DNA sequence: GTAGGCACGTCTGCTCGGCTCGAGTGTTCGATCGCGACTGAGGACGAACGCGCCCCCACCCCCTTTTATAGGCGCCCTTC
DNA sequence: GAAGGGCGCCTATAAAAGGGGGTGGGGGCGTTTTTTTTTTTTTTTTTTTTCGAACACTCGAGCCGAGCAGACGTGCCTAC
């Protein structure tokens, strides 16, 4: 179960939006800006900063 | 639709041997739109011989 | 998208269109050198393009 | 020395197993123009949560009685 | 019955000593089950322009190879 768990959270750190499976939430009910998300969209390191 | 287009071909260009090449260095074109010439200095005109 | 990622080009730029993450996940898997001969590579890395 | 008949060998075809094919169904990705520019959302932010209640243990408290001292008040009883 | 009066107990302080009790603090088990059949709801199901393929997977199917069996052909034994 704590493998199961490691292997959640470490994959939601990287990445935060796996299909079928939960996201990570704050106490405001808010997904987490996981690594891949903020490098993915318009707003993301690749194209709004970089 | 426009940035999409863009994102492709931004890497072509003339080289100084004035063969088309992109990023790899491939060949796109032998010259510049068949034969070298720029777009602004083109007119239209008129072919005699077909009369 | 699932086009211009078949072509040669280095990883690099092929990140800065919409694969972002994905990309360069295949690029580090595979080990992939990209030259920075292209025009985006060249201005992400701040030196002068080409 | 020789000819006919029974068993074994040769050949071809049918059955089974093995190997590769796609219409279909599924997943699963993705992006959804540019910019603004205002505030102000400035109160939060209610959800925090039990996850499910379970036992073992540790430590501190309530539990009577003494007497003086006094307001606060609940209860019984007579009068209304 | 309603109401005012009189009597008496209440809380604080103290301070001790034995034992029952409580709120912990922490660990446990992660259950399974009793059912209440649940807040996990259908977000919007879509209001659709929906993919847009690419890729994986499903399930079936057909050609092809080996083995088997009978017909055809050959090999072996017996009788005049």
């Amino acid at each position: 179960e704590d493998v199961k768990l490691l292997q959640f959270h470490v994959a939601t750190m990287v990445d935060n939006e796996l299909p079928g499976l939960p996201r990570a939430m704050q106490k405001s009910g808010r997904p987490l800006k996981s690594l891949k998300q903020r490098l993915k969209g318009k707003e993301g390191r690749v194209r709004g900063n970089l | 639709i426009q940035r999409r287009l863009i994102k492709s071909m931004e890497s072509v260009m003339v080289k100084y041997d004035a063969t088309v090449r992109n990023s790899i260095n491939q060949v796109v074109q032998l010259r510049y739109g068949e034969d070298g010439l720029a777009g602004e200095s083109v007119e239209f005109q008129n072919l005699a011989t077909l009369k | 998208r699932h086009g211009v990622n078949r072509q040669d080009t280095g990883p690099l730029m092929k990140c800065s269109f919409e694969e972002t993450v994905d990309v360069l996940m295949e690029a580090a898997a595979h080990g992939e050198s990209d030259p920075m001969k292209g025009v985006s590579e060249n201005i992400m890395l701040g030196q002068l393009a080409p």
